[PDB]
């Protein structure tokens, strides 16, 4: 049973009406335009005893992603694939299990991560890439935080020498079959505006949100409208124009600090 | 192996044009001890929704004092697909409620009714794809039947990618084929957006045009809303949008 | 931990007089006798996708059950046998799982359903048949509403062609290997009168109730006493002679939904 | 198959007698004791034969969240659990569809008989353990819960005596072991308050005739009523002893 | 989630110092040493189906443990080791997991029970013993009954024929593979006070209890603290003297129960 | 096959000499959404720790009329140790929340604060040993960054016995394969131990030394906690006690 949360911190009408009152001369209480984003932090292998992590810093915002590598007999219907786990905690569920979901489906829809690589011996043994993903810090916009940490974590990942049966966690061989990064640009509507990367505050009083998967040749690959209110349809129309724009910049930012 | 999705006339797999809605079948206040309730049928997928209308909220700090409580559940029953589904319920079936309740959210005037529950159960009795958007639109006519007041209906088709192709309301088959698969559901005399999903892989382009061809189905599925909403009952055998 | 529901709707006495006063002359407040079982519908290949199945309206009471069935190696425990699962719902547990193993009980103990003819290959494979009921509308009385549902459905139930390892879904071979129908009759005690097939306002004011199991040749074939109030050694005697003589027209009726 | 022999043992042998000795209208023997814990409200052990339950009661209380309460009424808690060593295989002591059930069931013959309507707004907590299991456990479970809520003094209509009723090899008998409930043809768990004639808990599994169904039902109430007699002579010795005999 | 206990029983200031007026004459409200034991009562094999049993009288704390063998194969990484699964049920969790877990640690480090000694076929079968400790009648200090109670039931316990594959439940073949006997002693800060084997009102007053467990030769073999208060260096170096110079005592009258 | 814990040298197997702490790494107030936090590491054993302050609590029962309620949760990430934890919660992690509750317990002024609830979340980011402490220590820290009051700051080492000799704040080299382990905390000023736990095998003269050497270890991580809580950031390169 799903149902209304209880706990939601209402934002008195004055509060909402400042910040709506800063969006129409197209500016937000931090500074920024309604089509930036946060500032960005991704520091890589932060997580010494994961096999790859990164802890993202977007805005207030933070999030820590770790890997851990197994070995697995494949599942009956694909004996030819590895497996990806994706796995979200917030600790400040539901909101957990969808962003899992989410996240994960725009890494696997987008074959960003290349499942059928993750074999080891087909039908015998295949990886399972474990990925764990601790929202450490709410500050808004968990969404786009996880996938952010999520694809460096897994382009941070080392994958070790395969004794044949055994794991060698002391010879690196290589790295994860990635293919590309993928961003998540969350756009939320407040009142009749649209803006990018919503802040705490933002969050609380908008209508609803929308985010958009991207990879690198801007190809949508997932998305999700959020929040207990509704988006008209030139909304939406006009939110994944922002969110693509922005996917340019993010990604460019991205891969800065992932060494591509 | 993998169907061929388009045939060679321009066809799908169960012989609908890409701009057809499969059959529709609706019916209201079909449970005696519920509030409300409907059936919604779209061609094999089939939701059973019952509402246990505004009332005092069992634990009152769960309660909320400017709005009623949505309760909602999204349940598979374990003969509703080929292979039983086990009735625990699965990430997929807690996610899709947080999703459905959202969108009644967005619909149901909630803060005319506070420190009270809605309850809104759900059951798919057949799945053949597109389940989430039968359950909520059985949902929202629930509601209605209940005499709950809300801003408008909810109407929803799934529209798609086949073989290069942009199709709407698809299969079970063109699901699990396809390229893509976007649940999208309107208050469509509003034209808001209460819920919006992708999963699969589209250009912008194929983007606009999916949507597009969605908005057309919805407001035919409306219209029968509308209509089973006064004789309680509607058919619709297959047709062009 | 059981515990006394603090939810039930009790029920003012100035009702219960009412109802009462009725049963004094005979009659109850739709009209039937004490000895009538409600109007009774049975809708067979209701739900399209289980392998048979049935919806059942025993007066405002609506069950819904549905059958799958699947290969497994046999139990350690029952070595050549095959298997039944019941599982029941309340939608609108706990008398869940009563409800659940009281209709087992009754279809297994019968031996309705022969599960020594589930087996395909001795120790390797053998039928395993889900039986799930769904309540989906609770208008009293759902025990004898699942029994029927439960029934029905078995009796709806297509078996598969099997190859040999493989279940070929679209070639029909044969049926379930089932002996007879059973029938639960279920009396309440309601102040001093005994009456048949209890609605919603009569399970309310009931003292207790007691269900009695048949096979068509009328031997007893599982009893379960239910509800917080007692029942007299002379209530009991008189409950299944009444229940007996009900069994009769209600198995008629149910084969008449049954094709026999 | 001339040589093939079915593998059910028979259960009425020589003379009218049972596997373990007894005739068909013969209980077991009994052994009650209460306030045997020092910081329970009330307390009881019984067995029967080799059947052993302890019960716990935690006497009328203020209940934790208060939705949970009634307004008219004190709300029963009962729990039926079975150790993992009760049994020659070891039960998994999370609780099982079986013990969910037969904690319902007995909770509501203890309902039929606890004067409830006493203490609004508070909870009775009765706890049941099986210390060892030979068939008839729920029984001994709810004897041993009603004595305990006895020995700690919470007034109810009567006190529950109870026996299963079955069917061997065509015989009907009274108070059944593990042998005798698995191979019988029937198991007919029975409980009264003797002095009402008020039936408390009533279930048959297994297979019977309405005139078999009307015979057992008559040997249980003679069996009842012996088992009464020495709980109510517990109550005030506080320990009964009792030996197999005919009823 | 770990919370301060909401349901606690409160015990009011006027009847502490009531308490602690006779701890300064030396003496307790039942009359006994500082430094002293309750009452103890051990009954042997009191669980006639269990393997081996025990049931302690440690003044009103009653616990009654039994042990149940199993034929298991080992885990991978032990193949030349039997099992010990401990588990303890508070009747009258949490406490019930630390309370396991200490008594586990006691048995299995003071090598108590040698368990590479539950062997049967190396790599390919071992013995599992699963001793469960249940707390019957709460009366205070808890642990050093349960230690008892285990202890008592693993020298009860009859080990049966192995049939090779087949345990023979009617032939005893041996006992449990057991070095030692182990107490734990658990003393009590109570105000300034140190109190041995604390009862149901010295552990409601105290500040803090504090664990040892001794091997018949004295070795430290276990130690946890306990509770919401602090001790200091000198109350835990004092505890320690006083917990071993009664756990000679409690060895000795152990051993009696045990039939040495 | 068992490795060697003392060096013929007389030195550990990480270049420690018996008296010697793993290296020290403490900063505070580095969560923003919270009311205090703390990150603490210990060689390579690191935990994280935020308050969420005093606070009213959401079901009024499970309050206390005279006291806070403090709710704690000791939890290690999946990838925290070189194989995979399970995130759900182990008996080890159930008992070692219990333990660390009442350790803060004994320090943390809940009087101060009837009708309330102050919830300490410890997370282990890296498993080396000692990890209790650790995430003990960092919600000390976590409690004195959030402003809330306490009897004193909580110190901890393990201290332990390798080849017959006893060494201070070990390895889980020597967690593993040594003969004892022995976590004590703190509140050093007061020399009231706060928590205290030994697994393994010791004589009572072993127990008293390694208890004298647990102190000197803990006074040396208390003069950090103290600078800590001035600068919000202290890093101390291991060294002799
Ligand atoms: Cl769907
Ligand atoms: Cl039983
Ligand atoms: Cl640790």
């Amino acid at each position: 049973m799903s149902s209304t949360p209880s706990n939601q911190n209402i934002i008195p009408i004055i509060k909402k009406e400042s910040i709506v009152s800063l969006f129409e001369k197209g500016i937000r209480q931090d500074g920024r335009k309604l089509t930036d984003y946060r500032p960005l932090s991704i520091t890589l292998d932060y997580a010494k005893k994961a096999d790859g992590s990164a802890l993202v810093k977007l805005g207030t915002t933070m999030v820590l992603a770790g890997t851990k590598l197994e070995i697995d007999k494949p599942y009956e219907d694909t004996p030819n694939q590895g497996n990806l786990i994706v796995n979200v905690e917030l600790l400040p569920d539901e909101n957990a299990i969808e962003l899992a979901r989410v996240v994960d489906r725009s890494l696997r829809d987008s074959k960003a991560l290349d499942l059928t690589k993750l074999v080891i011996e087909p039908g015998k043994s295949v990886w399972t890439v474990w990925l764990d993903v601790y929202v450490l810090d709410y500050g808004g916009n968990v969404l786009d935080a996880c996938t952010l940490a999520s694809v460096a974590a897994l382009y941070n990942t080392k994958v070790y020498k395969v004794e044949q049966i055994s794991v060698n966690k002391n010879e690196v061989v290589g790295k994860l079959p990635l293919n590309y990064p993928v961003v998540t640009i969350s756009v939320a509507k407040v009142d009749k505006y649209l803006v990018v990367d919503p802040d705490l505050d933002e969050e609380s009083i908008m209508d609803a949100k929308i985010s958009f998967s991207y990879t690198p040749d801007l190809k949508i690959v997932g998305i999700q409208k959020s929040g207990k209110g509704s988006m008209s349809l030139q909304d939406i129309d006009q939110a994944e124009n922002t969110a693509r724009s922005t996917a340019v910049k993010l990604l460019e930012e991205l891969k800065k600090h992932l060494g591509i | 192996e993998r169907p061929k999705l388009i045939l060679d006339d321009g066809k799908r797999t169960d012989g609908r044009k890409p701009d057809e809605l499969r059959s529709i079948k609706i019916e209201l206040g079909v449970l005696k001890n519920a509030d409300g309730s409907a059936i919604f049928e779209m061609g094999n997928t089939k939701a059973i929704a019952a509402v246990y209308g505004p009332k005092e909220m069992h634990p009152r700090h769960l309660s909320l004092p400017d709005r009623a409580v949505l309760r909602v559940r999204y349940h598979m029953t374990p003969f509703s697909t080929d292979e039983r589904k086990n009735p625990a319920p699965s990430r997929r079936e807690i996610e899709l409620s947080k999703v459905i309740r959202e969108a009644l959210e967005s619909a149901v005037l909630v803060e005319l009714f506070p420190r009270t529950a809605i309850d809104v159960f759900t059951e798919i009795l057949q799945a053949d794809a597109g389940s989430r958007l039968v359950s909520l639109m059985a949902a929202s006519l629930a509601l209605a039947d209940a005499g709950i007041p809300m801003r408008d209906l909810i109407a929803g088709v799934a529209v798609g990618k086949a073989d290069g192709v942009i199709i709407l309301d698809l299969n079970e088959t063109e699901d699990m084929w396809g390229e893509a698969d976007m649940p999208i559901a309107m208050m469509p005399s509003l034209n808001q957006v209460t819920l919006f999903q992708l999963n699969g892989s589209m250009t912008p382009d194929e983007f606009r045009q999916a949507f597009d061809l969605a908005v057309k189905g919805i407001n035919i599925i409306y219209n029968l809303e509308r209509e089973a909403l006064k004789s309680k009952y509607v058919e619709f055998k297959e047709e062009g949008v």
